[PDB]
């Protein structure tokens, strides 16, 4: 026997994730990641408060 | 202000954040 | 009984409901609108970035 072996890509697995690789490592614990905008708003009101 | 030849659709570029050295 | 080549013309009244649309923040304008082609020579890179 050989523990069952034909490869990485034979049904359906890679979107728990997306990616970016990360080789060089050795610097973070609880760093950042961003974006820079927010969520829809104001042209129904009165002349609202 | 200079913001006037300015996007007319799905504005398609990049997004900033900060690897803290 | 009587019945005519009759007509209908028309006289009037109509409505409307006052405006604007939103956002509102602080004093950037002058706060560094004091420059515009002499002062600020070297290193506001990420400032205008």
């Amino acid at each position: 026997n050989t523990l069952n072996f034909v490869r990485f890509l034979e049904l359906g697995l890679s979107v728990a994730c997306i990616c970016t690789k990360f080789p060089e490592l050795a610097y973070v614990r609880d760093g950042v990641i961003q974006f820079e905008v927010q969520q829809p708003m104001i042209a129904r009101d009165g002349p609202h408060p | 202000i200079p913001a006037g030849i300015i996007p007319t659709g799905n504005v398609l570029s990049t997004i900033e954040v900060c690897i803290f050295f | 009984p009587v019945d005519q080549p009759v007509h209908n013309y028309m006289v009037k009244r109509i409505h409307k409901r006052s405006l604007s649309a939103a956002f509102a923040i602080a004093s950037e304008a002058l706060s560094l609108l004091s420059n515009t082609y002499v002062d600020g020579t070297e290193i506001d890179s990420s400032l205008r970035i």
